[PDB]
């Protein structure tokens, strides 16, 4: 439980690290990530995972696949901010830091959304608190970085 | 086989409004948490919390 | 010979020389074992299975004899020759200078263990240094206790004290037995309490010789004696000791060593304590230069009380 | 024809360690320097000071007072003389003066121990009728005192010519020369056979009597120790507290040093340095002092002397604790607590070590002026110097100063020339023998096992048990107590436990971050706040470069681990 | 001799320890060398001495006869009998099968040693929430071995990411067990845990501590030393206290501290190494090793103590089985 923590810290830091880097200038975008990071563990713990995901969806199509989503071929900062939290959250669940480390995801490679429709409760479970704790720890690096 | 003890009473307790036994702030979504057996995931109020209340009350 | 092993269920305690009364002075630090405290405690037994012939109630020395004792995780103190230099642990060899054998500047000592194989390898002349990784040091546990009143379940008035416990693995012996049947005894015996505050070692024993008491160094005059086990005597009487069981007169010789153990301990016959003796202490080397060249022994026992443990030298080569 | 001599006294450290109060410890190094004198008086007397290379005698107070007859302050009090010195006589007085230097501290020790048994029965150290005092001169005490100082002796021919590349490398390091002509070599060479001669000596020693030990060393036969059993022979001696015929002579030793010089340490417990602590038994005296001896001699006259408490210990309220006039003192105590505040129960055990015979000579004498007057004037009153000997330091403190004075002493040091240090804060009531040992391990096993060394290493030993340790460089003392963190943390723990409890899962690249975070989460109108904050973030970004670590987060850790320490409510009230 | 004591414990476990190393105030007993949890000797030794000593003065202990110790004392003691009685009275001794069984009160302690060494409460099985089970009971190799070699005297390999569980853990089809927030893969094992159970049943019975102990099978999940390690670190209990001014009705001043529990469900197991009884002039039913370990198996076998602090706010309490 203490080794997982290193692994989400190690994660939170590179996403918004890539966002502080490709946004240097942009201080909007970097501020609505900052934001939407903020909020969203209210999203989740107010309506579940699975809406949540759906509440982003909705920001950015023909497949819930957060791998096709390209955040920087949107048009203003809200969607920018929204398409980047939600693909670093997905990638999260399903990739980990890759399957060289020793965090590679939970669901697989599957996007969580559609795991979230086939899975157990359990499976459910285990990916909201995962969720919460990443998003904690995004907060953390983006107050500091953002 | 419990020589220790001579007697012993079994205390009901039926909340009528919610109540927050609560283990402090934690970095978290939920900011103010309520007691929790870890191991188990189940609510409990620790006996200190309740020996605190029996003794003001006393 | 017989091989005994003590397997600690726990920690142990060989407390040094100090007072420790409950309500008085009450802090207890633990040394390393002496040879003596595994000889009582084998004694002991002994005393307590009727086999009073072989305990030697009220001597100094039982009828049987204890070679010299090792604690394990099998390793032993750092040779007080082998100074640290940043991150190495550095053998130094003998000098000369105005016709003395001397041991060059190179450095303080800094204590620690090394396993068997480091040390045979030193023994054997061909080591230069060890890493600073593979030199141990002893594990201690500090426990804080109390006594409660009977009834009122708080502390009695002064009644805390304070332990430093050792965290061994495991404590070897070697015993010599002259027909005492010691070896069926102990094999009778899962455990027995060894040093203080009741803790007990598991037994197990095992007829069999150590190799290291079994190596064979060849012939030389530059010979040296490595001391496993504190070793009582003037340095004058054990060098001419060592003269006589060798069959071989001395040009020269030098002691490395550090500060003397200092040994008492506790009479169990006379219920107090045994009068206070000084030792070369563990880890010291004795360089000797004879005047011939001479087999260099794989063990020698020198010194008083050997049958105690005392004195076991490890033999080695030197250039 | 000129002989370079080496002189070196042994045991030290453990001689020093066997020490239950204050007073022992002092004069536990007061006696090792005075034997030193000892011996050098026997070189002084026939080649005068100016041929002893090591140590500068023109500068010590010893030599000053005692072979001077200059009248010496309370500088005399410190111990100066280490327990090596070198010195050049003639060759023909070599052997000579190695039995006079012998003998001259045997007899010393035999007389202290004399004067020390009279002394003891006369004022009640030993309850026992004055026939009995042959008994504890008998020879079984006696060899314990002639035997226990080994005092080793070399010496080596400076006319002498050899093949240096030959003596050199034999020894393990125109062609012939004189030996002075490679003196600096020499000198180390002359160690080494001096070592080589000291393990010749003191393996020498005679076995003791059965009986019941010393309570202070634990090691000696107690006096009496072999004629009674444990509960009477405690009854027979002042504190229930046995005593070898070392820790006698040790206890006597301060009432001698009174009589030959007058003076007396000022600080002579622990405690008297403990509560040194924001001048609280200064503020204490002033308005409550003349109420409490009053209050005190009222339950017992033996508590009071020279209208002083008989033990400073009387200051703390559990001491009267563990029937009416008891209960008067503790109420009268716990109010002024509650006034000026509760008084400080820890002090601070600080040891130092540092890391042609003319230019030797130059170098003796800035050590000289180093440790008898440098080291001196910063500690002055703030506490208790009980030794400084050259690179090396003993010094008892008061928490407030411990830090400061040892920083001050290092940057002292390095303007006459790297010194490594530790310092233990400890519980007045913890075992001196143990507090003594753990200090020097701080220093020896902590501080000097550290990639180049010159580095503090501070422990705090809690009373409850536990045990804190931080290894810094001399540079984190200054950047903390000129910092807006410092301040801020003494205007708390939260911010501590967190970066404590959770740095092992900060990530390996971004603990700048993390700390940044930390920051913002524990340091807070905003304008003040944006302003602290990044102050802060910068000053424990500069404190860091001086802790010592393997990596950032051991360095994060050792830097928390200290601010832990000065923190502690407990141990700073 | 020895007994094997089984600890279980019910209520959450505080066994202070003052010298251990921690951010947390109060900080339970732990072993230096593996850093596990643990009861000291010393502290099992009073519990155990303080039952013993007030069912003897209550007249509850049986040697298959009502042990009446003062009738005992002075046909053992003679004529220092009543002096004797009059001590243990006065608090400064215990009655007289506490002493031969635990030795003499610190008053006369040089007299004789106590028959039995109480060894350390070794951690053996540590509850650690599942996602499927409500909770496992944990452990390692390192545990597994040395318990084996306790037994063996006194008479696995794994991967950070994997555990060897009971079914009841165990994610359907997926080979997955989840300890609180982390996922461990399921290595397919057949003996293990059944070997571990029947090691179980051969020292405590067929009945787990009042329950089967088929059914604790189903729901141990051996993990590797590190993640075992890291469990008993950093899940035991740590549990915020205060102390409220009731004056003003908000927290005293100096009035917050921080206290580690050992969590219920833990078993642990103590060896009790027990040697003949020191005692001089011994009465009968008591002068011999094997008498001592038969009172000893008696009077605790499926007792129930309190171990450590807080026991007025509900602490300490474990079920025993020797
Ligand atoms: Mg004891
Ligand atoms: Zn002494």
């Amino acid at each position: 439980i203490r080794e997982i923590e290193q692994e989400r810290a190690s994660f939170a830091f590179k996403v918004v690290s890539d966002i502080k880097d490709k946004y240097s200038q942009n201080k909007k975008v970097q501020g609505k990530y900052s934001s939407y990071a903020e909020k969203a563990p209210t999203i989740i713990l107010n309506n579940g995972l699975g809406a949540t995901l759906a509440f982003f969806l909705s920001k950015l199509i023909d497949d819930v696949d957060y791998k096709s989503i390209n955040p920087e071929s949107f048009g203003n900062a809200e969607n920018i901010a929204y398409a980047f939290l939600y693909k670093h959250l997905s990638t999260w669940l399903a990739e980990g830091n890759g399957k060289d480390s020793a965090f590679s995801g939970l669901t697989n490679g599957e996007d969580p959304l559609k795991y979230i429709m086939e899975k157990t409760a359990i499976d459910v479970a285990i990916s909201t608190e995962e969720a919460l704790s990443i998003l904690n720890w995004i907060k953390k690096f983006a107050k500091a970085m953002l | 086989m419990f020589d220790m003890f001579e007697k012993a009473v079994v205390f009901g307790l039926y909340s009528i409004t919610p109540v927050h036994a609560g283990s402090g702030a934690e970095l978290s979504v939920i900011d103010l948490p309520i007691q929790r057996e870890r191991h188990t995931g189940f609510p409990v109020i620790w006996g200190q919390s309740l020996k605190g209340v029996l003794r003001s009350r006393f | 010979m017989i091989e005994v092993t003590f397997t600690p269920y726990d920690v142990l305690l060989f407390r040094e020389s100090r007072p420790f009364d409950a309500g008085s002075e009450s802090v207890a630090r633990s040394i390393i074992p002496l040879p003596q405290t595994v000889a009582g405690a084998i004694r002991t037994l002994l005393f307590y299975k009727g086999l009073k012939n072989c305990v030697g109630v009220g001597e100094e020395e039982p009828e049987f004899t204890l070679v010299g004792i090792a604690i394990g995780t099998r390793i032993y103190p750092l040779p007080f020759n082998i100074i640290k230099s940043e991150k190495f642990y550095k053998v130094v060899n003998p000098g000369r200078f105005l016709g003395k054998l001397i041991l060059p500047p190179k450095g303080k000592y800094k204590s620690g263990y090394v396993t068997e194989s480091i040390l045979e390898k030193y023994l054997k002349g061909e080591l230069k240094e060890v890493e600073e990784n593979k030199v141990i040091r002893i594990e201690k546990e500090k426990r804080i206790g109390i006594k409660l009143s009977r009834e009122k379940k708080v502390v009695e008035e002064g009644m805390l004290y304070t332990v430093e416990f050792l965290r061994i693995e495991k404590i070897y012996a070697w015993i010599e037995d002259p027909g005492c049947g010691i070896k069926d005894i102990l094999s009778s015996y899962e455990f027995l309490t060894l040093g203080g505050e009741s803790r007990v070692a598991f037994v197990e024993v095992d007829d069999k010789t150590p190799d290291i008491f079994n190596r064979e160094l060849g012939s030389t005059k530059k010979a040296l004696f490595y001391f496993s086990t504190p070793t009582i005597g003037k340095v004058g009487e054990i060098v001419q000791e060592l003269e006589k069981r060798l069959n071989a007169k001395i040009d020269d010789y030098l002691l490395v060593s550090s500060r003397p153990t200092a040994i008492s301990g506790w009479d169990m016959h006379e219920k107090k304590p045994k009068g206070t003796k000084f030792a070369i202490p563990p880890g010291s080397v004795l360089f000797v230069e004879f005047k011939e060249e001479v087999e260099v022994p794989p063990y020698i026992k020198l010194g008083k009380l050997k049958k105690l443990g005392y004195g076991l030298a490890l033999g080695g080569i030197w250039e | 024809d000129p002989t370079l001599l080496r002189i070196k006294i042994v045991p030290v450290q453990p001689f020093i360690a066997n020490s239950r109060k204050q007073l022992d410890l002092w004069a536990s190094s007061h006696l090792l320097s005075m034997l030193m004198y000892k011996a050098l008086e026997v070189i002084v007397d026939k080649f005068g000071p100016e041929h002893v290379i090591y140590p500068s005698l023109r500068d010590q107070p010893f030599f000053l007072k005692f072979y001077l007859g200059e009248n010496i302050g309370d500088e005399i009090l410190v111990a100066n003389l280490p327990n090596k010195a070198l010195a050049i006589v003639s060759g023909k007085e070599a052997e000579k003066i190695e039995e006079e230097i012998k003998k001259r501290i045997r007899d010393f020790l035999l007389q202290l121990y004399r004067e020390a048994v009279d002394w003891a029965v006369e004022n009640g150290v030993v309850k026992v009728d004055r026939s009995e005092k042959d008994s504890m001169l008998k020879e079984a005490y006696l060899k314990i005192v002639r035997e226990y100082f080994t005092v080793s002796i070399t010496w080596v021919s400076l006319s002498e010519k050899e093949d240096i590349y030959q003596v050199t490398e034999n020894a393990g390091l125109s062609r012939v020369l004189e030996r002075i002509a490679i003196y600096p070599l020499l000198v180390k060479i002359l160690d080494s056979l001096g070592e080589r001669k000291v393990t010749e000596e003191r393996f020498e020693k005679s076995e003791q009597l059965k009986g019941w030990k010393c309570h202070v060393c634990g090691e000696n036969l107690a006096i009496f120790g072999d004629m009674y059993d444990h509960d009477n022979l405690k009854s027979l001696w002042l504190d229930e507290e046995p005593l070898c015929p070392m820790c006698l002579i040790k206890r006597y030793y301060p009432v001698w040093i009174r009589s030959k010089t007058g003076q007396k340490i000022r600080f002579e417990s622990v405690v008297d340095v403990a509560l040194l602590y924001k001048n609280w038994r200064k503020i204490f005296d002033e308005k409550y002092g003349k109420d409490l001896v009053s209050k005190a001699r009222e339950v017992s006259e033996d508590f009071v002397k020279d209208n002083m408490l008989v033990d400073s210990d009387l200051y703390y309220s559990s001491t009267w604790e563990s029937e009416e006039k008891v209960k008067e003192v503790v109420d009268f105590l716990n109010a002024a607590y509650k006034e000026i505040g509760n008084p400080p129960k820890y002090y601070a055990i600080l040891v130092m070590d540092g890391d042609t015979p003319q230019v030797h000579v130059a170098i003796s004498q800035a050590l000289a002026n180093f440790s008898i007057r440098e080291v001196r004037s910063v500690v002055k009153d703030e506490g208790l110097l009980i030794y400084a000997g050259g690179d090396d330091v003993l010094a008892i403190l008061p928490v407030d100063k411990a830090l400061e004075v040892a920083y001050k002493i290092r940057k002292e040091f390095g303007k006459s020339f790297k010194l490594s240090a530790g310092i233990l804060i400890v519980h007045y009531k913890h075992p001196l023998y143990d507090a003594l040992e753990k200090a020097r391990d701080l220093l020896n096993n902590k501080a000097k096992n550290v990639p180049g060394k010159d580095t503090l290493a501070i422990g705090l030993l809690k009373r409850s048990g536990s045990y804190y340790i931080s290894l810094v460089g001399w540079e984190l003392i200054r950047v903390f107590y000129n910092s807006e963190l410092r301040k801020k943390l003494l205007e708390g723990k939260r911010f501590i436990y967190h970066v404590l409890r959770e740095v092992d899962t900060w990530p390996k690249v971004g603990i700048d971050e993390m700390l940044k975070f930390e920051v913002i989460r524990h340091i807070r109108n905003k304008e003040e706040t944006k302003e602290l904050r990044e102050k802060i973030y910068g000053e424990i970004k500069d404190l860091l470069e001086h802790v010592r670590g393997n990596n950032e987060v051991e360095k994060v850790r050792g830097l928390f681990t200290f601010l832990k320490i000065i923190t502690d409510a407990e141990v700073f009230p | 001799k020895a007994v094997v004591f089984g600890l279980y414990s019910i209520t959450p476990v505080h066994a202070g320890s003052g010298a251990e190393l921690s951010v947390i105030d109060l900080p339970i007993q732990r072993e230096r060398h593996t850093g596990f949890p643990v009861i000291w000797g010393q502290s099992l030794k009073g519990v155990l001495r303080s039952r013993f000593r007030q069912l003897e003065l209550d007249e509850k202990i049986e040697v298959s006869q009502k042990w009446k110790w003062k009738e005992k004392t002075k046909e053992v003691l003679k004529e220092k009998a009543d002096e004797f009685i009059k001590k243990v009275e006065e608090r400064k001794r215990d009655p007289l099968l506490t002493e031969i069984v635990f030795g003499p009160a610190t008053d006369g302690a040089s007299e004789h040693a106590g028959a039995v060494s109480v060894g350390d409460a070794k951690i053996l099985l540590f509850p650690v929430r599942s996602a499927k089970g409500v909770f496992a009971f944990v452990t390692s190799p390192i545990v597994i071995q040395r318990l084996k070699e306790d037994f063996e005297l006194v008479s696995v390999e794994l991967s950070n990411n994997e555990t060897i569980a009971g079914n009841a853990l165990i994610l359907n089809g997926e080979n997955k067990v989840i300890l609180e927030d982390i996922v461990l893969k399921v290595k397919s094992d057949s003996n293990v845990i059944e070997n571990l159970v029947e090691v179980l049943k051969t020292l405590f019975g067929d009945n787990f501590f009042g329950k089967p102990i088929e059914s604790i099978k189903e729901r141990i999940a051996i993990v590797s030393d590190d993640v075992f390690k890291s469990f008993t670190r950093f899940s035991t209990e740590i549990v915020a206290r205060v102390r409220i001014d009731a004056e003003k009705g908000t927290v005293a001043r100096g009035g917050l501290w921080y206290e580690e529990f050992l969590p219920s469900d833990t078993l642990m197991y103590s060896l009790i190494a027990v040697g003949s009884p020191k005692k001089e002039n011994l009465p009968k039913e008591v002068d011999n090793t094997q008498k001592i370990v038969n009172v000893l198996k008696v009077t605790f076998n499926n007792a129930f103590l309190q171990i450590g602090g807080d026991e007025t706010v509900g602490k300490g309490f474990v079920k025993v089985r020797a």
